[PDB]
């Protein structure tokens, strides 16, 4: 109850959390998401030996 | 098996909404991943800021009945001090 830890997790990913009407949102939020496919398929257990 | 999650079905940019100034770039879910695969939680949707063209005429107007809250609803009758 002092100190508690994460259990379970709700994910969520990070371009839909871009402010929107901003600069650049909307390509900034497509780039990202282009950015977070290549980082979560770039490289794993599934490239590796 | 190393099964990848094809899930990047594009559509058309449809039309700018001018009151609201957003996009809506579509997109769907197709394949999840039964196994310990690649997982793919990459949410469905996409937003635009776009040039408002229409002139945004639509307004909601304060109920035309009673004093006005500061949000947006109404007295009804008995809402006062």
């Amino acid at each position: 109850n002092d100190a508690p830890v994460l259990i379970s997790q709700k994910l969520s990913p990070i371009y839909n959390l871009v402010p929107v009407k901003m600069k650049n949102a909307h390509l900034k939020k497509q780039n990202l998401e282009r950015a977070i496919e290549d980082y979560i398929n770039e490289f794993s257990v599934r490239k590796c030996h | 098996s190393h099964i990848d999650c094809r899930m990047s079905p594009w559509s058309e940019w449809s039309q700018c909404d001018p009151c609201l100034r957003q996009m809506f770039r579509s997109r769907s879910i197709e394949v999840f991943g039964q196994f310990n695969g690649k997982r793919c939680t990459d949410a469905v949707g996409d937003r635009r800021q776009c040039v408002p063209t229409e002139p945004c005429e639509d307004a909601e107007d304060d109920c035309g009945n009673d004093f006005q809250c500061s949000t947006g609803r109404c007295i009804k009758m008995r809402l006062r001090c």
